[PDB]
């Protein structure tokens, strides 16, 4: 699944 | 549950001092004891109270800005440090505890207080 | 501007039935969720029921499921909420609110029943089988202080006057029905005339007492 | 359902005091927890949106914070327009859970309650019901206990303006069958600023 | 600010992307940009290929662009900013899709999908992302819709005025359209019942009415009539109709109507009001509007 994260 | 107060002795005046309050068989965490003055004249007078955890140490408007109270639920022990003091301030200093959780007020047991002379 | 108007806000005996209706001005009820939340005196906030018109989703909290019904008038701009088999415990003070379902960047945010960023102005709700009344007014005579107990009137709101130190406190509902409560002054016992004036326009009542 | 339990469930703080308020969500929220502020009357008012995302208009000392299901707003430094009750809601999922709201309150040295008793008055006790007053005035802080000695209603003043005290009335109210049965009649009043409780009483 | 990602099964492949609505504006379309991170270790075919498909699923495919991402044969801002924090074994992949092709658009129950795919080519080493082309409303609106008409009969002498109108032809989604309609009957014939609708032209065809409004007016012999009615197209009573043309959706969230098709292959959507007189011999009329989503400001 469309996992996450940052920038 | 018996509390013991510590400290007191004679103090010259404008100098400070650092009384105790130790409990046993009690938590003082879920408590809110208090620091009473009894003096010649007027007894049995406030002077401060440390609630649950960190959520309120009130003075009363005599000792506000000159005194501290500071509680200890690891060693279950309340200090009560008093700076700047002054001649008019000799008494006997004793440690309630209030049974009720909610602030109330209802102070069961004192101990014995101990004597600060200035 | 985005605003929201409420309207339907009055006594109605238990067992009746109210209808509010919020209506929604520079925005369309179709791209927003709308949302009816309710706060009874001296308690919090408290969720109701949600609506979205354009996919036709209707939520309910569980203490006004089958009670309340909630719909909405896209040519009219407006949402009802329908208010069946009320109760004293719905005695409430009624706001509307709205999220948009814009910002995602292109379109609808269809799941995320987001923050409500605006808010009406609240209208409140009564439920009691009870009919109106005049307040009676008791002395209450002894720094010395005296007052006047206002008792066993009904509905809200009772003005109390003095001819410093007044406190008129919190009407409080007694479990009869009635209102009561009392205004207390305090004032140096050497000088030991007050009068208690008591206003009542629900029932156009007004009495003046003495305490000394 | 989803329960935001709160805390602290009331606060005292200064001017410039570094307020911080916990919300805890009972199951994995997400980021979508908001942060209102309702003043007395008035109608609530959005401060924070996705458990830290700051709207629009509002002052830039609220903030909030996620670690987790422990959420905080936090206020860099009160000021007197931050009195007022702060709750917290998440709009994850259905229905909308709000917290318990958290009254921060004013900060003031200890003050002791003024007790006053009134009795019945003759007038009263025609109509066919007694009611004993007990007045508790100009008390810091908020909690306080009455006991009546031989059914009452507390009513508290909103805080003060001059002061920051609390006033009570706690009234018994009985039947006049009841009421002359009995001679002596009083209010205890214990406070946490009294060492021993304060007694007043009247004879029948 | 944000970046989607999704890792591969064995965790070495890991896609990220800015965004996933890429607006297809009229003249260019976005660039669909981003960087696959590499394991040179997993690397054993020494060759990774990404990929940015038009599928029409039912399947048949529109536009296949295949760029290298390794080994190298520009960078936008985000791209040189995702490689420095992710450090420096991802490497950037961009696609420039060319305009003429279709906007995704779904049947409810298909239609014209877009996806982005990375593989290590000389089911672990194929990582997919679902990404949507859609489009905004034009920025200015067009001539008013107005549309007469004129219908005779034998018996009669004199004509029927058939007229309506509508307000703009820039009508957004969840927004009530206005249907001025004006008659004039000086035949001899009873105008029973009026209707107006909002209906749907979507050529792969089909017309299915998502608006309805049905008013027993009656206008009498020799006499005129003018009425502005109302009706708001939406999602809510359009759930039983298989065949409906919805907007693309990432995964499975619900979507409005599908918008217009400014302008070709795939599936081409428009939308019409028709106002119609039934006479006790049906007289009817029609007019474009444009159904879309705005643009954020």
């Amino acid at each position: 699944e469309t996992e996450y994260s940052a920038l | 549950v018996q509390l013991q107060e510590s400290g007191g002795g004679l103090v010259q005046p404008g100098g400070s001092l650092r009384l105790s309050c130790a409990a046993s068989g009690r938590t003082i965490s879920r408590y809110a004891m208090s620091w009473f003055r009894q003096a010649p004249g007027k007894e049995r007078e406030f002077v401060a109270v440390a609630r649950r955890s960190g959520d309120g140490a009130f003075y009363a408007d005599s000792v506000q800005g000159r005194f501290t109270v500071s509680r200890d639920d690891a060693k279950n022990t309340v200090y009560l440090q008093m700076n700047s003091l002054k001649p008019e301030d000799t008494a006997v200093y004793y440690c309630a505890i209030d049974s009720d959780t909610f602030y109330s007020g209802s102070y069961d047991y004192w101990g014995q207080g101990t004597q600060v002379t200035v | 501007e985005v605003q929201l108007v409420e309207s339907g806000g009055g006594l109605v005996q238990p067992g009746g039935s109210l209808r509010l209706s919020c209506a929604a001005s520079g925005f369309n009820v179709s791209s927003s969720y709308i949302h009816w939340v309710r706060q009874a005196p001296g308690k919090g906030l408290e969720w109701v029921a949600s609506i979205s018109s354009y996919y036709g989703y209707t939520y309910y909290a569980d203490s006004v499921k089958g009670r309340f019904t909630i719909s909405a008038d896209t040519s009219k701009n407006t949402a009802y909420l329908q208010m069946n088999s009320l109760r004293a415990e719905d005695t409430a003070v009624y706001y509307c609110a709205r999220k948009s379902m814009y910002h995602r960047g292109w379109g609808w945010l269809s799941w995320v029943y987001g923050a409500m960023d605006y808010w009406g102005q609240g209208t409140l709700v009564t439920v009691s089988s009870a009919s109106t009344k005049g307040p009676s007014v008791f002395p209450l005579a002894p720094t010395a202080a005296l007052g006047c107990l206002v008792k066993d009137y009904f509905p809200e709101p009772v003005t109390v006057s003095w001819n410093s130190g007044v406190h008129t406190f919190p009407a409080v509902l007694q479990s009869s029905g009635l209102y009561s409560l009392s205004s207390v002054v305090t004032v140096p016992s050497s000088s030991l005339t007050y009068i208690c004036n008591v206003n009542h326009k629900p029932s156009n009542t007004k009495v003046d007492k003495k305490v000394e | 359902d989803i329960q935001m339990t709160q805390s602290p469930s009331s606060l005292s703080a200064s001017v410039g005091d570094r307020v911080t308020i916990t919300c805890r969500a009972s199951q994995s929220v997400s980021s979508a927890v908001a942060w209102y502020q309702q003043k007395p009357g008035k109608a609530p008012k959005l401060l924070i949106y996705s458990a830290s995302s700051l709207y629009s208009g509002v002052p830039s000392r609220f903030s909030g914070s996620r670690s987790g299901t422990d959420f905080t707003l936090t206020i860099s430094s009160l000021q007197p327009e931050d009195f007022a009750t702060y709750y917290c809601q998440q709009s994850y999922y259905y229905p909308i859970t709000f917290g318990q709201g958290t009254k921060v309150e004013i900060k003031r040295t200890v003050a002791a309650p003024s007790v006053f008793i009134f009795p019945p008055s003759d007038s009263q006790l025609k109509s066919g019901t007694a009611s004993v007053v007990c007045l508790l005035n100009n008390f810091y802080p908020r909690e306080a206990k009455v006991q009546w000695k031989v059914n009452s209603q507390e009513s508290v003043t909103e805080q003060d303006s001059k002061d920051s005290t609390y006033s009570l009335s706690s009234t018994l109210t009985l039947s006049k069958a009841d009421y002359e049965k009995h001679k002596v009649y009083a209010c205890e009043v214990t406070h946490q600023g009294l060492s021993s409780p304060v007694t007043k009483s009247f004879n029948r | 600010t944000r970046v989607f990602k999704k890792a591969s099964p064995n965790g070495k492949l890991t896609v990220y992307l800015g965004k996933r609505d890429f607006v297809d504006h009229i003249d260019l379309v976005e660039p669909v940009d981003g960087v696959v991170l590499v394991d040179p270790e997993y690397l054993k075919e020494r060759r990774v290929y990404v990929t940015l498909t038009c599928a029409f699923r039912y399947r048949k495919d529109l536009f296949v662009a295949n760029v290298q991402s390794f080994p190298p044969a520009p960078l936008t801002r985000l791209q040189e900013r995702l490689i420095k924090k992710l450090g420096e074994h991802a490497y950037p992949f961009t696609f420039e899709i060319p305009p003429n092709l279709p906007c995704s658009v779904t049947l409810q129950p298909c239609g014209v999908d877009y996806e982005v795919k990375a593989f290590c080519a000389e089911k672990r080493n194929s990582v997919r992302l679902v990404i949507r082309k859609v489009q905004y409303a034009p920025e200015r609106p067009g001539p008013q819709p107005t549309a007469e008409t004129t219908r005779q009969f034998l018996m009669s002498d004199k004509p029927l005025h058939l007229e309506a109108s509508l307000d703009k032809e820039i009508y957004y989604h969840g927004e009530p359209i206005s249907v001025n309609v004006h008659v004039t009957n000086n035949t001899n014939k009873t105008v029973k019942k009026i209707k107006i609708s909002v209906r749907q032209y979507a050529d792969i065809q089909y017309k299915c009415p998502v608006a309805m409004e049905e008013a027993d007016d009656t206008v009498a012999p020799s006499s005129t009539f003018c009425k502005v009615y109302t009706l708001t197209p939406f999602l809510a009573n359009n759930r039983e109709k298989r065949g409906l043309a919805l907007d693309g959706k990432l995964k499975h969230e619900d979507t409005n109507l599908a918008s217009s098709t400014l302008l070709i292959l795939g599936i081409i959507v428009s939308y019409k009001v028709k106002v119609k007189l039934v006479v006790s011999s049906d007289v009817a009329v029609e007019l474009p509007f444009t159904l879309m989503h705005p643009k954020p400001k």
